[PDB]
Order: structure tokens, then C-alpha cells, then sequence
RNA sequence: UGUACAACGGGGUAUUGUAAGCAGUAGAGUAGCCUUGUUGUUACGAUCUGCUGAGAUUAAGCCUUUGUUGUCUGAUUUGU
RNA sequence: GAAUGUUACCGCAAUAGUAAUUGAACUUAGUACGAGAGGAACAGUUCAUUCGGAUAAUUGGUUUUUGCGGCUGUCUGAUCA
RNA sequence: AUUCAUAAUAACUUUUCGAAUCGCAUGGCCUUGUGCUGGCGAUGGUUCAUUCAAAUUUCUGCCCUAUCAACUUUCGAUGGUA
RNA sequence: GAAACUGCGAAUGGCUCAUUAAAUCAGUUAUCGUUUAUUUGAUAGUUCCUUUACUACAUGGUAUAACUGUGGUAAUUCUAGA
């Protein structure tokens, strides 16, 4: 039996990975997919204007 | 009603049974006989004496109570969202390791605008 | 007493609190890292499993 | 001549505190050997550990017994 | 313990003796009484003092259980005992 | 003034350090590749010297008391070897 | 640009004079008897370990904070689990 609060839900991980080898593993990808366009992004609407920023890739 | 235990042999204590001293430090032993009480008083270190449940816990013996416990071994079984990925679609990326040749194809029109703004910058100079 | 549970795998978490005294006597005379079947505290929790981790005291 | 009695034995309960013997790559160290080393073995060595909450004792005013072995007609006296 | 017919069981009860004692706390009530200061009592409850009769589950004491272990000195060739 | 500095041989170390760091400028060479070179700094780092010091140390030097004249050395007192 | 990790600093300063009579201290010597963050200036071509596929060197790996959320206690610059 699910319970109420536990298996009904399900909560995001609130960040996601920095690191570029860290990032290649986390999507399987290669030596050389060029991590820097599958990068995790969390658009934000501070007005009706929205952006994305992304982080950073270090090493 | 309590079945409080012995302070030196670790025997159990039934109501009406023994003794019970109070320490000058305010410390309470209870003991199940005169046996023990004596021995206490004799100032006898029970790991040393054959028949207490300290020494053979310190001796191992009758030591069949706790064995042993495992080492994890399993996967996390959980892609979570990570708040700005729409799980899904990440997925969905993460399938998209395979035509990544249009990676090449981006990073041939970023070297002509890479070369184009070296021209312009270098002309803008002059 | 009170659990809180926490299922990883979703990443959620909730708080239960419990009497029925005669349920919660399982826990005893158990150490952290234990395993611990839930029926026999409650039915509710049949079929799972928990682990223990930690715990505060009264004070 | 029988849910008889006794002596033994067994079991339980209790008391003590882990028997003797064997073994040990345990052991303060010491001497000797040579295959001369690569824990080298031999001997001496309080003690420690294991077989061992073991052994011993347990009714003489403890308890119980499907056990074994036995015993079970001697003498005196008494009458409204 | 002889004798009362013997023997056994269950009993009666003349006579004699006689045993229970004292106090505190709470409550009564800071009430009654009294100008006030002060300050009760009966009933009830819980405990205790002195005495007495039993008992030994527990605690304690006692130990020739010479029961178990340990220690000394010597004797049994050493050991075990 | 040295068994100083330094160097050289023999090996030893559970093995030290020898830049996976950051910013601005973005320039030069071509066999035009995200090719090869390249500036001004920051930070960090071994050793040496230096500096800021520390630690110990030499010599001489301190008030009143003899109604304190002997003290230290048991177990550190004075020295020696390790 | 809050928070938090990291690095530094917090051993300075300021207060007081209880101790302390060759002790502190003063002036004068020494370290050929040693430590020294920081500064300042100099200074590592030598490290692929059967070192001919053993290797990522256009550069390797894992945690964990702050953060999200669930809580404990009367209470503290308390804190657990995920
Ligand atoms: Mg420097």
C-alpha cells in the first residue's frame, strides 16, 4: 500500500551537476559530446521578463 | 514491578531480593546476594570473576547474539527531477548521445563568427 | 513516540506520530542501521522495511 | 507382598567458582644446538587460554523417581 | 506413670491463669473561645512507643555441610591426591 | 676557529616537492585546424638568504634580616659516558 | 551580491602587578647550539614505473556545506535523519 506522503509524491533534486566529467556520466554521453549545451537550466520569471542561468562548468 | 539487575554478576533481581547500596557519590548498586555484595565489598573486579555476565561478554562466551551485518550493493533506481531538467525531456536528451555530429555543425558556425569578429575587430582598430 | 520516515528513492519524507505502546516495543533493544519489518508496528506499514538512522531523546 | 519400605543409582534444585589430563604460532625471559639461518628447533619457565558456568558436593531434618538390589510372622502382656 | 474391665478415637469443661499499652502527624480548624495575643476538643485516617505470642519468604548473623576454592609450613621421591 | 658551505659514491623513506589554480589583454605564424605560438599580473610551492621575531645564553650589577651559619645530595644535588 | 565552504587573522592590542630577591630586569655578548607564518630577493627541463598500449594530460575522482524538506527538546552561537 502507497503511502500518503512518501510514494504519492516525489520531489525534484534541487540542484543539478557543476562538473563537466560529473555531467558526462550523468547523461552517459562521451569524451567529446561538448557538455556546455546539455546543461541544466531553471527559468525564473522575476517580472513578466523571464531567464534561465544557467551555471557554470568548471575543469 | 521492576526486575532490576545485578551491578556485579548481571543476574536479575526479583522484589524482595538482596540488597542495595547507596555510595558516598550517590551511586546506586544493587546486588542479588551476599556473594556479590561481598565481593564488591572485597573490591574484586567482576571481568575477573568466571561466573559474571561481563566476563563472558569480555570472554566470548555464549557470544551467538549478534553476528554480523552486509555491504550495500545496488543502484540508485531514481533519475529524480532535478528542478529544472523536466525529467522527461532529460531522458530524452540523454538518448541524444548518438547524431552528435550537429555538435560539429554548431562549432563550424561559431569559428565563422569567431573569425568574423577577429576580422571586424581587427579592422575596427585600424 | 514519532517516525520520521523518509523514502530516498522519491527523495519525500513525513512524520507519523505513534502510541499503541505493545507496536513500538519492536524498536527496542535495537541499535542504527538496523533493519526493521513494519507490520508488527503497524499494518499500515505491511510489507515494508525500514532502517534506522538516527533519533532524539526527550530533552 | 504393594501409587509398601529401605539402600544405591539417575534427574531437579542449590553451593562453589571453571576440575584432572591433553594441547597451544600465549608467555617476563634464559641456556644450548646446528642445516648456520631467515617463526630454526630443543630444554627450563610463575602464569594465561581452550576442551570447561566446568569438576566436586548436594541430605545427613531438600524435592522427585516407570531404574537395580533386597526386606516384610521376633518377644511379652492384657478380659466386663 | 500404677490402679478405675482392656484398648483406641472424638470430645465436654470444674478449677486456675490472662494482656495489651501509650503517643505523634493529617483532618476536624487557624474553626469554636477571646479585644487581641493566642488557641482547643469528639468522631475519622495513617503511623509510631512499650509489652507479648508466633514465624524464618526476604535481609542480616552464625558455619564441623570441615561443602567449594585459595594460602602458609612440613611429611608422603616429583605429579595427581 | 669547524666534521662549515658545497660537491661526489653507496643505498634507505611507511615517500616530500616538482602548478589538473584564477583574472585582464587578446595579439603573431601558417600546411584555416577551434592548429601552433604568445603578453601583463594574482595565488600557491621546495630550498637558501633576508626580515619580523622567539628560545636559550656570557659578564657585572638588587632592599631588610645572623633572635637564619651552615646548605645541596633520600627520589638530581656537582660532574662524566652513552 | 546575503549565506556557507576555503584561506588568513584571532598568539597583536588593551588591563593589572598577585607571583617573583641572581629570579625578572639593565647594559653587554653568543647561537661553530636551533625554530621562524609573513614580507624581500633568488631557486626544480630529470616524476609515463617491465617506465613498446600500463594512461585523461585540450586534464582524473569522491564527498559535503550553504540550499530544499521532515523533526526533536523549556532552554544555549544545541542539533539528527533524508
Ligand atoms: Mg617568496
Amino acid at each position: 500500500q502507497e503511502l500518503e506522503g512518501l510514494t504519492d509524491t516525489t520531489v525534484p533534486k534541487r540542484l543539478g551537476p557543476k562538473r563537466a566529467n560529473n555531467i558526462r556520466k550523468f547523461f552517459g554521453l562521451s569524451k567529446e559530446d561538448d557538455v556546455r549545451d546539455f546543461v541544466i537550466r531553471r527559468e525564473v520569471t522575476k517580472g513578466e521578463k523571464t531567464y534561465t542561468k544557467a551555471p557554470k562548468i568548471q575543469r | 514491578m521492576k526486575v532490576e539487575i545485578d551491578s556485579f554478576s548481571g543476574a536479575k533481581i526479583y522484589p524482595g531480593r538482596g540488597t542495595l547500596f547507596v555510595r558516598g557519590d550517590s551511586k546506586i548498586f544493587r546486588f542479588q546476594n551476599s556473594k556479590s555484595a561481598s565481593l564488591f565489598k572485597q573490591r574484586k573486579n567482576p571481568r575477573r570473576i568466571a561466573w559474571t555476565v561481563l566476563f563472558r561478554k569480555h570472554h566470548k562466551k555464549g557470544i551467538t547474539e549478534e553476528v554480523a551485518k552486509k555491504r550495500s550493493r545496488k543502484t540508485v533506481k531514481a533519475q529524480r527531477p532535478i528542478t529544472g531538467a523536466s525529467l522527461d525531456l532529460i531522458k530524452e536528451r540523454r538518448s541524444l548521445k548518438p547524431e552528435v555530429r550537429k555538435a560539429q555543425r554548431e562549432e563550424k558556425q561559431k569559428a565563422d563568427k569567431e573569425k568574423k569578429k577577429a576580422a571586424k575587430a581587427a579592422r575596427k582598430a585600424e | 513516540m514519532k517516525l520520521n520516515i523518509s523514502y530516498p528513492v522519491n527523495g519525500s519524507q513525513k512524520t507519523f506520530e505513534i502510541d499503541d505502546e505493545h507496536r513500538i516495543r519492536v524498536f527496542f533493544d535495537k541499535r542504527i542501521g538496523q533493519e526493521v519489518d513494519g507490520e508488527a508496528v503497524g499494518d499500515e506499514f505491511k510489507g515494508y522495511v525500514f532502517k534506522i538512522s538516527g533519533g532524539n531523546d526527550k530533552q
